[PDB]
């Protein structure tokens, strides 16, 4: 939201990205949002958190950052070869998309792709079939089993400004008042994040 | 193979089928669907898929609907399963219908080569195994399924060139091995009691 003059906090926060450098309007703006949630991180790094994050043991949550960050084709490989026969039965079926995005829809796998996504317990890997059934980020950005740092990594990721900013005016609203301690990646420590602690203090004390 | 006449065993070859082509040995290839109880309609098809999944197992359905080439049945009948594994293979089957229009060597091609080759389930390997590099001759010839099932596509969906060495073959197996299951092949004639005796002399 922005709020002496515009275009010297506009270039001393241009000097600000300018710091670690060894087709947007707002991009002096999603750059700094992309550097407080973490999410300015580097391809060979994101390699390395997928190596990570394979060694804990999570392949779902692997497989969700990779199909969060695109390469579709790197979550089929890390969920197949794993530790578990249901994980190679989840890669088969999301390889099942990449010679199948181009039909127009309303087909049987897409009905077997949303029913697997109602029926499933995993978010991770909810949101997966979610977004490998249609090829929309909005049943993704609401799923409120999913970690919202990532939520919103795939919102400055991937999604105009016109409905980045409707995005974040709803979820700010919905964690001032739900008392969400999540919440404070969007609004930080501030009065209004004073706010959302004095009502997450009023709901759970 | 045949055996007073051609034309005598022709005929009464045919009456047999008068009583209740395409192919050069047309008679033949109905009286082996006859004799192999292989001779079933669509409704008997659909009864048959009732039957099967009446029993609790929804994989021989899926594997019979498969054999009979009704895909989208398979995918149908494994949907809406009791078992959350087999919706899953009901989903990687489901992904093939748009996929038969492309020449394949896909990474799914891959996976799936992968899955029929690490699966228990001998008719979850046969789908997964027909649905990557979709021919016959990767079904009808191992022995996990039963010799029955393999016929039931071998007369069907395989032409008369190699049907007569596809039998040859199991023939020759099941003689000298002594399977129960050759009896489709052979029948109780003489070859019979020879295969039966190689099941005495390998099992009492």
């Amino acid at each position: 939201n922005g709020i002496l003059s515009d275009k010297q906090l506009n270039k001393e926060m241009e000097k600000i990205i300018k710091l670690r450098r060894k087709g947007s309007p707002k991009y002096v703006q999603r750059r700094l949002c992309l550097i407080i949630s973490g999410w300015d991180l580097s391809r060979s790094d994101y390699e390395d958190k997928y190596n990570i994050i394979m060694k804990n043991g999570h392949y779902e949550k692997a497989a969700a950052w990779a199909v969060f960050f695109g390469d579709i084709p790197k979550a089929v490989e890390i969920l197949g070869s794993a530790k578990k026969e249901r994980l190679r039965l989840i890669a088969t079926a999301i390889a099942g998309y990449l010679a199948y995005k181009d039909l127009p829809g309303n087909n049987a796998w897409r009905q077997q792709c949303r029913k697997m996504s109602s029926e499933l317990d995993d978010p991770y890997l909810r949101v997966i079939f979610a977004f490998i059934a249609d090829n929309d980020w909005w049943d993704i950005l609401y799923e409120p089993a999913i970690s919202l740092r990532e939520r919103l990594g795939v919102a400055l990721r991937f999604l105009n400004d016109t409905d980045l900013t409707t995005f974040l005016d709803r979820t700010s609203s919905t964690v001032i008042e739900n008392g969400e301690l999540e919440g404070l990646i969007l609004t930080g420590i501030t009065p209004n994040g004073i706010d959302l602690l004095q009502s997450y203090v009023n709901k759970t004390s | 193979n045949g055996i007073l006449s051609d034309k005598q065993l022709n005929k009464e070859m045919e009456k047999i089928i008068k009583l209740r082509a395409g192919s050069p040995k047309y008679v033949q290839r109905r009286l082996c669907l006859i004799i192999s109880g292989w001779d079933l309609s669509r409704s008997d098809y659909e009864d048959k898929y009732n039957i099967i999944m009446k029993n609790g197992h929804y994989e021989k359905a899926a594997a019979w609907a498969v054999f009979f080439g009704d895909i989208p049945k398979a995918v149908e009948i494994l949907g809406s399963a009791k078992k959350e594994r087999l919706r899953l293979i009901a989903t990687a089957i489901a992904g093939y219908l748009a996929y038969k229009d492309l020449p394949g060597n896909n990474a799914w091609r891959q996976q799936c080569r992968k899955m029929s080759s690490e699966l228990d389930d001998p008719y979850l390997r046969v789908i997964f195994a027909f649905i990557a590099d979709n021919d016959w001759w990767d079904i009808l010839y191992e022995p996990a399924i039963s010799l029955r099932e393999r016929l039931g596509v071998a007369l069907r969906f395989l032409n008369d060139t190699d049907l007569t060495t596809f039998l040859d073959r199991t023939s020759s197996t099941v003689i000298e091995n002594g399977e129960l299951e050759g009896l489709i092949l052979t029948g109780i004639t003489p070859n019979g009691i020879d295969l039966l005796q190689s099941y005495v002399n390998k099992t009492s």
